[PDB]
């Protein structure tokens, strides 16, 4: 697809392209807003249409140019000609540099028609109640956006919703030993490696004498 | 791109809800904000209270309302306005004298029961409550400097094991330890406050109230009942027993949980777990839920025995302290009522983890598992109350139009008869063995009658309506059949659209904004009720069945001094009480645009003055509206406005009511 | 033995060997208090009660100093008045020191020496 | 002053004043300074407040922080 | 006389309610055009990154927004996972656990804290 | 800007993409349903919150949800007329 040359709104004065349209106070309001979206067509017959700002229009036999301050303006009025069996027209965003991007028909082809090549964004692959609880991200990533969570974390906390109900079954976790640990940073025995053994080594000595204390009195 | 206009409103919102901070990253940081939050707090109470001692001590007349305080009428503050009459004498003022309005806040009473007798005492008190003030701003930053260097001393930890993470969680365990605050507060808190309070009394109060007697001893400890006659309120004596016999319990109780050793007292956990309760006790929305939850109760026993046993001198004799006071701790009560639900409402939507689907095992999920039964037999219950009540009132009205006063259904309140028939034999019990007995008890139990009844019912269903709001929110909050992904979404927002049917005010959030209508509506009823018994028992008695009675006989009748206030005639000095009266009333329909009127018309009408803005010769040069476009109020933010508005107007139009009537 | 312990959790510790502790030189049944270690007494290392076991010893060294320097003048200023010494100036006939107080804040001189206290200890407060 | 109300006219309810001046200048004054440092720690608290707390003080700020004795035993003690 | 305490009216009254509010409401809207405006509920503030880049440089909360943190020895687990799953594989089934884990992991959200690029 | 997000219960019945005002919204080939297509949102930015969408999505409840975010408003999600904020 190629980008049109839509000049600036403020540099095409007098173009043979506009529509003879009535003009209101409708239109994009100049001395505050640089920001224009024009959208181009090309019509068969001078068939009157409405446009979005107020007043009524007549299209060109030939190539049609409008400016509006809005997409949602320049969308309505394409959905107004896309019922006139009207398509091929295309909807530009002028930057106020001048910069024009192409917007509507992004590949081309109207997006209520299957195009190769798109990929589902904003895909969610579970039904919308598959969404995991508010509750369970506080304080990471997803704080209060639950629904922005990515399928692995759902599961990850359905999982840990699933587990943190058998409460017999769960392990404490051990008190932390502040007063004889927590010595400076620079004294460490690296072995990091070895840290994991000691980590197996000192949660199953804790094991065990939980295991101890219990077999007591039960 | 920057903001709009509307950024002011959505700030504020939200300037307190720390939870929602951006910078916020733990609950290290939400529990020391929080905290701070709690000492500035605690330092603007102690300034009140200084304040108002100050203006007590300065302003105002404690030494000659002391004197004589049955007659006399105490001093709220000096008027300094410059909108009076420079000429002639305001009618707040004894002619050249300075302008004075007079208290009825109860402060009077307060000190005077309290032992003050001199203007320095207030002064040196005033002193040590700016220190105290002083003292908790100190406090805060203590802790923000003690927890800001534990975080530095994670600068100095590791536990050499790749355990050391655990670390994470204990940083704030000195707030949200729950053992040892509760253990301390029943304990101390409460238990030895009322044993400093007892000493207190037995030091100062009881020796400045009666002749010199012995050294204090322990017949200061008097079991004799209420109204002590003299002085129409209860012995100090008493008084001073009760704070020793509460304090006793609680210091007792205050043994319970597992405090400062682990070999001593039981585990709040382990409490609960082994109850019909084991709730997720780390929210924080939860424990404020229920501790407003508490407070209500207290604050609606407040009022209700403020009035009922007058514990401070000569406060049965102002006509106007004990109908200010209860309508005053009524109206807090109810806000803390409500918001006990809202916070329940906000646990459920942020701090709550429930099971998959089916595990019945926190009491939130067995209460949500039958929720539609809950709310069909809440709205049934409302339904008949409304139904019943309302229908009953219309035959009084109707008939009593109709010539017919003997055709009424006057229902004889039987049951709360019997409940002070028995009350009052109990109590006549207890005075008949009694050596020095002919004692009594003011408004503990009072003449019912069936406009009591009617009330009572009344009443009944302004509170079943609002607890089905509040509590159709909260178990709504994480989705109803309407809306079934509510809890995806924020605790308050605009709404689900135009489709599937229409979806206005289906936040919880919404529904807290509907049930505080009715909790004004149900507080308008219970104050109704308690100062049309005050101002005429008799014609309330007679005539309170129909509803006619209501809007003549009360309304219309009593506010005949506050409209005569100011007038084409002269003012009196309860001119501020009419002028206040039409704000309030202007202030109360202002919200009903924000409620009725809602955001697409304001916005193009916004849009229509800032087309105006832009074509203004000059201001299109300096201000193009690119920096703080404004805006419509959002729709959540217009709601909020408009409730503010509604309960500013409804709360504010009532004392100058109660002023013009009583005084 | 300074630690309390030797171990990683604090569920399977293994407490130091009781002849191998440090312990106080002042209350020789009590543990030595290693917070009290590097400041100026700290060799009597005397912290029963545990005070500063909870509170920042720069706070109670702080109040420490404070009250010892306000008793060594207090100390002297009491047997000064009372072997008789009254200040150059007349109105300083307070004949007897345990009346001083009371007569001299009525002639008006404590409320000076009360402020001019007050700003140093204002100042001492932002030092603190 | 000019009463409303029936009951202050019908029970002769009076508002007496002092005719001294209740607190001397001197005592106001005083007042004035406390309320004066409350306001100047008011302040400071709400800057704090509003900055938050500082995590990466450890990078930059000396000393080595410091738990106290009885804080470890509350963090050990349980939660 | 029982005035007199007016001297101090004088000047506070207009001073609080006129100077004061003035002077704050001024300070408010020049408060209001700062970079640092209401960082703590305005997405996209410089103060809210660094508050937030802070955080994440202290060796506690490194790893604190990982809704994942927590994982002891995560190769034990994924090792006992990827175990479990073979002898559930669905016939011949060619997802492993690895490239799964790592798919379901990666989503397709790009307006989500797109706000974090000006400031 | 606010987020629309779209679900597997999509059946495309490009309802929704034909409702947007905006162009928001986009049909993308799939294979979890008869009709082979599924919705996409590939330019919420440009999603004023219309929730259009939602009330021409037929499913049991929608495919396609859009949560607001009032504290995210953009001059496009605003759909800001007289005002340019670039
Ligand atoms: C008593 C309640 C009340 C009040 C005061 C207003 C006021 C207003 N409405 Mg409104 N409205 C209300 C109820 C009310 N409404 C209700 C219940 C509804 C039903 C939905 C509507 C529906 C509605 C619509 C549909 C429209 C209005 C409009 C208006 C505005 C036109 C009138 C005007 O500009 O006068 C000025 C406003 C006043 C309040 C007059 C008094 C001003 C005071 C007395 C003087 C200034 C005070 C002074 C500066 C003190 C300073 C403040 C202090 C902090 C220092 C105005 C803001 C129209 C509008 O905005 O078009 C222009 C409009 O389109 N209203
Ligand atoms: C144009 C209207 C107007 C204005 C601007 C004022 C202004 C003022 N009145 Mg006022 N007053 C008015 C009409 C007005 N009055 C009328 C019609 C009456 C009835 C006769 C009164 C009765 C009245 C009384 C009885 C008192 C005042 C007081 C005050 C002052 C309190 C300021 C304050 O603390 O702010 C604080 C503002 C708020 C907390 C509101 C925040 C929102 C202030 C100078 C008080 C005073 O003298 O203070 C020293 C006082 O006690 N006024
Ligand atoms: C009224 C209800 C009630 C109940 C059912 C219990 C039950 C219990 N308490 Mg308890 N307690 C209560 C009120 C209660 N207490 C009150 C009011 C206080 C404050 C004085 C305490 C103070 C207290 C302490 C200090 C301790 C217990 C302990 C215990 C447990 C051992 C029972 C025992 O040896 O007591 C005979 C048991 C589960 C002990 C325990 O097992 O803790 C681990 C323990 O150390 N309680
Ligand atoms: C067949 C008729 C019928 C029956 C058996 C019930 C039965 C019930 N309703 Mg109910 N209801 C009905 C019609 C009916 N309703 C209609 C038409 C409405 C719309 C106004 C409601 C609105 C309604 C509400 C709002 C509530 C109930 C509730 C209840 C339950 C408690 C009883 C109660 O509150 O009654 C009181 C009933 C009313 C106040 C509604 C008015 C009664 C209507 C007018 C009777 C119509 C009968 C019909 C004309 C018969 C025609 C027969 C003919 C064709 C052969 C109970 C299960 C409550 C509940 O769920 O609590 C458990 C509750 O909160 N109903
Ligand atoms: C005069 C004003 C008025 C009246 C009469 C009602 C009447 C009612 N409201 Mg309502 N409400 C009002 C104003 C009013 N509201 C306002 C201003 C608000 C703020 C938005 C609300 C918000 C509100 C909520 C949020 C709820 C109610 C509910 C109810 C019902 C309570 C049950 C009952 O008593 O039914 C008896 C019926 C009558 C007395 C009507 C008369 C019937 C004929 C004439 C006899 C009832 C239909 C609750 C409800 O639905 O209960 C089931 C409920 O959930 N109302
Ligand atoms: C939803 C129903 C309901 C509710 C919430 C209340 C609520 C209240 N009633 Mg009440 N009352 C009701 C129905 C209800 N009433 C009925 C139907 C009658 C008969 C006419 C009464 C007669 C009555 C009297 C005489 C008194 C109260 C009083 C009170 C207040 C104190 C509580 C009490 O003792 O009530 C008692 C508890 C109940 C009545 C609950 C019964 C609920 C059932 C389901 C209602 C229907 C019963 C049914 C009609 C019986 C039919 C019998 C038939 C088969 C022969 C309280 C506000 C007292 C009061 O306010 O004094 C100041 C008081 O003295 N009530
Ligand atoms: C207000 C006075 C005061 C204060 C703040 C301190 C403060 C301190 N002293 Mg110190 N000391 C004092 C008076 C004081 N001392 C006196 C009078 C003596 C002489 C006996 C000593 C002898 C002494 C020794 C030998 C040592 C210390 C040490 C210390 C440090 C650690 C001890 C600690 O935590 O206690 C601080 C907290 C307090 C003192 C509060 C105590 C308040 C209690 C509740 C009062 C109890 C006494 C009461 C009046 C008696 C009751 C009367 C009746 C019932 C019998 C700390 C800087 C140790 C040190 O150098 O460590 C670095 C050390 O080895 N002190
Ligand atoms: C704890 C310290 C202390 C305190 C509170 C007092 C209190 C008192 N002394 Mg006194 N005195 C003290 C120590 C103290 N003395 C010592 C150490 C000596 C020996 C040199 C004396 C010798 C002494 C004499 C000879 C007399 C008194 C008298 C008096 C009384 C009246 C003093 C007066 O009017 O203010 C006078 C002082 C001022 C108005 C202000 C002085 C400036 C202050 C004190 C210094 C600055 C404040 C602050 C501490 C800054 C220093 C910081 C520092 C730590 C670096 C009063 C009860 C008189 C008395 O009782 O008889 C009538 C009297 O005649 N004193
Ligand atoms: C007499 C006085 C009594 C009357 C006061 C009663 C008011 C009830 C108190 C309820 C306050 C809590 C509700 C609240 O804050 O949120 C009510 C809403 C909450 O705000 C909503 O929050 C949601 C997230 O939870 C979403 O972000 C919504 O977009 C946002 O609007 O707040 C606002 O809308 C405030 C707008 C008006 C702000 C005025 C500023 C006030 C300045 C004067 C002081
Ligand atoms: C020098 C001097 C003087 C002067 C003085 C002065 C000048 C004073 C002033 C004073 C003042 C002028 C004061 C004021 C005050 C105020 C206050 C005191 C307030 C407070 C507040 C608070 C406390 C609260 C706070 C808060 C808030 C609200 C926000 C948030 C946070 C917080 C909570 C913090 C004289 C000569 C006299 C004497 C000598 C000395
Ligand atoms: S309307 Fe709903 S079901 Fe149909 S294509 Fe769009 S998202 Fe899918
Ligand atoms: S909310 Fe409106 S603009 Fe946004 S995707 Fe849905 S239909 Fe399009």
């Amino acid at each position: 697809v190629v980008a049109e040359a839509i000049p600036r709104p403020e540099d095409l004065l007098d173009s043979p392209k506009f529509p003879m349209f009535e003009g209101s106070t409708g239109g994009y309001m100049s001395r505050s807003t640089r920001e224009r979206h024009a959208i181009t067509w090309t019509a068969k017959g001078q068939a009157k249409f409405e446009m979005p700002t107020g007043g009524f229009a007549i299209m060109n036999q030939g190539e049609n140019l409008c400016y509006f301050r809005k997409k949602e303006q320049c969308i309505a009025l394409g959905k107004q000609l896309r019922k006139m069996k009207i398509e091929n027209y295309k909807i530009y965003r002028l930057k106020k540099d001048g910069t024009v991007i192409f917007m509507h028909p992004a590949d081309g082809v109207f997006p209520e028609k299957v195009n190769k090549g798109r990929v589902q964004v904003n895909g969610r692959p579970f039904t919308i109640r598959g969404n995991p609880q508010q509750s369970e991200l506080k304080f990471t990533k997803y704080q209060g956006k639950g629904y922005e969570a990515d399928p692995l974390t759902t599961m990850f906390v359905k999982a840990r919703v699933m587990a943190f109900a058998d409460v017999p079954n769960l392990f404490a976790l051990p008190q932390p030993n502040m007063d004889e640990l927590v010595p400076a940073e620079e004294v460490d025995k690296y072995t990091r490696q070895e840290y994991t053994t000691r980590m197996m080594e000192a949660l199953k000595r804790v094991q065990d004498d939980r295991a101890a204390k219990a077999a007591k009195s039960l | 791109g920057r903001c709009a206009s509307s950024r002011y409103l959505q700030v504020l919102g939200s300037i307190h809800d720390i939870e929602c901070g951006f910078g916020i990253d733990n609950t290290l940081s939400l529990n020391l904000q929080i905290f701070t939050a709690h000492w500035g707090h605690l330092t603007i109470i102690l300034i009140w209270v200084s304040s108002n001692l100050y203006h007590i001590a300065s302003n105002a007349n404690y030494s000659l309302w002391v004197k004589n305080p049955i007659p006399s009428m105490p001093i709220a503050h000096n008027i300094w306005d410059p909108h009076f009459t420079n000429s002639t004498s305001t009618p707040y003022s004894h002619t050249i004298i300075t302008t004075i309005l007079i208290a009825y806040s109860g402060i009077y009473n307060q000190l005077y029961t309290s032992g003050f007798n001199t203007i320095n005492q207030i002064y040196k008190t005033t002193f040590t409550f700016s220190c105290l003030a002083v003292i908790s701003i100190l406090l805060a930053k203590i802790h923000i400097n003690t927890h800001s260097e534990l975080l530095h001393k994670l600068a100095s930890h590791t536990s050499q094991i790749p355990s050391f993470f655990q670390l994470l969680y204990f940083l704030d365990v000195a707030i949200s330890s729950v053992n040892i605050r509760f253990n301390f507060h029943t304990g101390i808190l409460v238990g030895l406050f009322s044993i400093g309070y007892t000493g207190h009394l037995l030091d100062i109060t009881i020796p400045a109230s009666r002749a010199p007697l012995i050294h204090t001893s322990p017949s200061y400890l008097t079991f004799f009942g209420g109204l002590k006659s003299n002085t129409s309120s209860l012995y100090l004596t008493d008084i001073a027993h009760h704070h020793l016999a509460i304090g006793i319990i609680s210091i007792l109780t205050g043994h319970l949980y597992s405090s400062f050793r682990a070999a001593l007292g039981t585990y709040i956990r382990d409490i609960l777990y082994t109850s019909h309760l084991t709730h997720s006790i780390k929210s924080l929305h939860l424990a404020l839920s229920l501790i407003l939850a508490s407070c209500t109760p207290l604050t609606s026993t407040t009022a209700q025995h403020i009035y009922s046993l007058t514990p401070y001198f000569y406060l049965s004799y102002d006509h106007i302290y004990s109908t200010a006071l209860y309508v005053h701790h009524s109206y807090i009560t109810s806000f803390l009522a409500i918001a006990s639900h809202a916070h329940t409402a906000i646990t459920l939507v942020r701090d709550w983890v429930a099971p998959l689907e089916q595990e019945s095992s926190s009491k939130q999920i067995r209460i949500h598992t039958h929720k539609a039964a809950i709310i069909s037999h809440l709205s049934w219950v409302s339904l008949w109350l409304g139904f019943h009540t309302l229908a009953v009132y219309s035959h009084n009205d109707t008939c009593i139009a109709f010539n017919s006063p003997s055709k009424q259904i006057l229902i004889e309140a039987s049951n709360g008869q019997l409940i002070q028939q028995a009350s009052g034999k109990a109590l006549y019990g207890t005075i008949n063995s009694i050596n020095n007995y002919n004692k009594s008890f003011d408004s503990f139990i009072h003449p019912i009658s069936p406009g009591d009844l009617y009330v009572h019912h009344a009443i009944a269903l302004g509170l079943h309506i609002t607890v089905l709001i509040l509590l159709k929110g909260g178990l709504e909050a994480r989705g109803s059949k309407l809306m079934p992904d509510k809890m995806e979404h924020s605790f308050g927002f605009s709404c689900d659209g135009p489709g599937r049917g229409g979806t206005c005010d289906i936040s919880a959030w919404d529904s807290f904004y509907l049930a505080t209508f009715w909790m004004l509506n149900s507080n308008a009823w219970i104050s109704f009720y308690f100062h049309y018994k005050h101002l005429t028992p008799r014609q309330f008695s007679e005539s309170s069945t129909y509803l006619e009675s209501w809007f003549r006989d009360y309304l219309w009748f009593n506010s005949t001094p506050l409209i005569h206030g100011y007038s084409t005639l002269g003012a009196n000095d309860l001119s501020v009480q009419s002028w206040s009266f039409l704000l309030t009333h202007l202030a109360w329909a202002s919200g009903f645009m924000f409620l009725i009127s809602w955001r697409g018309y304001w916005q193009e009408l916004i849009d229509i003055i800032l087309y105006i803005h832009l074509k203004t010769p000059i201001l299109i040069n300096l201000w193009n509206g690119d920096i703080y476009t404004p805006l419509a109020l959002s729709i959540v933010q217009a709601r909020f406005i408009g409730l503010v508005h509604f309960s500013t107007g409804l709360i504010l139009t009532y004392p100058p009511f109660i002023i013009g009537a009583t005084s | 033995x300074x630690x309390x312990x030797x171990x990683x959790x604090x569920x399977x510790x293994x407490x130091x060997x009781x002849x191998x502790v440090k312990m106080s030189p002042s209350v020789p049944y009590l543990p030595y208090p290693e917070r009290l270690e590097g400041w100026v007494g700290g060799e009597k290392g005397f912290d029963p009660l545990r005070t500063s076991d909870i509170i920042d010893v720069y706070w109670l060294r702080e109040a420490e100093l404070k009250h010892g320097r306000i008793c060594m003048l207090a100390t002297l200023g009491w047997i000064s008045v009372d072997a008789g010494w009254r200040f150059e100036a007349e109105m300083f006939q307070g004949v007897s020191v345990i009346n001083a107080h009371n007569k001299m804040v009525e002639m008006g001189v404590m409320q000076q020496m009360l402020s001019i206290v007050g700003v140093c200890e204002i100042f001492s407060l932002y030092l603190i | 002053r000019v009463p409303g109300g029936k009951r202050t006219q019908e029970l002769g309810l009076v508002i007496p004043m002092a005719d001294e001046d209740g607190l001397t200048d001197g005592q106001v004054a005083g007042l004035f300074v406390i309320a004066l440092v409350v306001f100047i720690s008011a302040m400071d608290l709400a800057k704090t407040m509003y900055n938050g707390i500082n995590p990466a003080k450890f990078k930059t700020s000396k000393g080595k922080g410091y738990i106290s004795p009885l804080v470890k035993r509350y963090i050990e003690n349980g939660f | 006389k029982y005035g007199d305490q007016r001297k101090f009216a004088a000047v506070l009254v207009p001073l609080t309610t006129l100077v004061f509010p003035a002077v704050a409401m001024g300070m408010f809207v020049l408060y209001s055009f700062q970079e640092d405006a209401f960082w703590r509920i305005v997405p996209g503030t410089k103060r809210a990154r660094e508050l937030d880049e802070a955080w994440r440089e202290h060796p506690l909360f490194a790893n604190s927004k990982d809704p994942l943190d927590g994982l002891i020895n995560p190769d034990d687990y994924e090792k006992g996972l990827e175990e479990a799953w073979e002898r559930a594989k669905p016939a011949g089934s060619t997802v492993t656990v690895k490239d799964k884990l790592k798919q379901l992991s990666k989503q397709n959200n790009p307006h989500w804290e797109s706000w974090r690029a000006m400031s | 800007s606010h987020a629309v997000k779209i679900y597997d219960t999509c059946i495309g019945c490009t309802l929704c993409v034909r409702a947007c005002p905006t162009d928001v919204l986009e049909m993308v080939p799939a294979s979890i349903n008869a009709a082979k297509q599924v919705a996409s949102s590939p330019r919420v930015e440009d999603c004023v919150g219309c929730k259009r969408c939602e009330t021409a999505c037929p499913t049991d409840f929608l495919s396609i949800r859009v949560y607001l975010q009032d504290n995210e408003e953009t001059q496009y999600s605003l759909g800001l007329d007289l005002v340019d904020w670039s």
